[PDB]
């Protein structure tokens, strides 16, 4: 949601509504609520694009958390946003390790959640907190409730 | 996007 | 008569194959609802696969 | 013209639906091997999942 909804926030209303649309008639010829394949294939051949039932229903899997459990609207928008080319690819390994490093206040290579909610004081911002637990699972896939730099990554996906 | 909406495509 | 004949064998000829279009048309729609299952099944039985056969790894 | 414009409107009408019935029996056979193939595939993960699971016990 973090990505998707500080990605709503820019598209303004009008895209909005053609997207609705976009999906009132992409279920000319439904599937399941959803959208398993047909409707997919069939907006797609009508010019020819290619997603394929199973990794249609893989990246489904990949989202289908909220219990879309196939292409929901939902899943035919981030679809949609599948092929726009807009940005991508993971601000200097070089900064990240500089970035983990900051975050390594302590000067270790391992940070616990708190520097690094400390980190977060230091954004300031408006301050999550679920989000930062998540964020500490994220990175803690060594999950020794000290992170490195590597679980940083883990730890700040889709991040400028 | 042009071939097949035309200049309805304006803002969205 | 024979415009009429034609008249009958163009429109029957159109009603078998409204008739038959309607049976591929329903064979395409039953076959790709049934497709969307079998590769769901394919997903699924490549999903207990993967279940089974990761127990096994 | 009135017999004649049946059998060609029919006959038009036909094409349509014959094109259809053709797109729709191309859709159904692909439809239908993509489905023999996506069964055939889960019949192969549900076979695999048999060797599998046999394996794995």
């Amino acid at each position: 949601d973090d990505i998707y909804k500080a990605a709503v926030e820019q598209l303004t209303e009008e895209q909005k509504n053609e997207f609705k649309a976009a999906f009132d008639i992409f279920v000319l010829g439904a599937e399941d609520g959803c959208i398993s394949t047909k409707e997919l294939g069939k907006v797609m051949r009508m010019l020819g694009q290619n997603p394929t039932p199973e990794e249609l229903q893989e990246m489904i899997d990949e989202v289908d958390e909220d219990g879309s459990g196939t292409v929901d609207f939902d899943e035919f928008l981030v679809m949609m946003v599948r092929c726009m080319k807009d940005d991508s690819k993971g601000k200097s390994e070089e900064e990240l390790s500089d970035l983990f490093r900051m975050f390594d206040k302590n000067a270790d290579g391992y940070i616990d959640l708190d520097e690094l909610k400390i980190m977060l004081q230091a954004t300031g911002e408006t301050i999550t907190e679920d989000d930062i637990e998540e964020l500490m699972k994220d990175g803690d896939k060594n999950n020794d409730g000290r992170i490195d730099y590597d679980e940083f990554l883990e730890f700040m996906k889709g991040v400028e | 996007m042009q071939a097949l909406l035309g200049a309805r495509a304006k803002e969205s | 008569e024979e415009a009429e004949k034609a008249a009958d064998e163009s429109e029957r000829g159109m009603k078998v194959i409204e008739s038959r279009a309607q049976k591929d048309e329903e064979k395409m729609e039953i076959q790709e609802i049934q497709l969307k299952e079998a590769k769901h099944i394919a997903e699924d039985a490549d999903r207990k696969y993967e279940e089974v056969a990761r127990k096994l790894v």
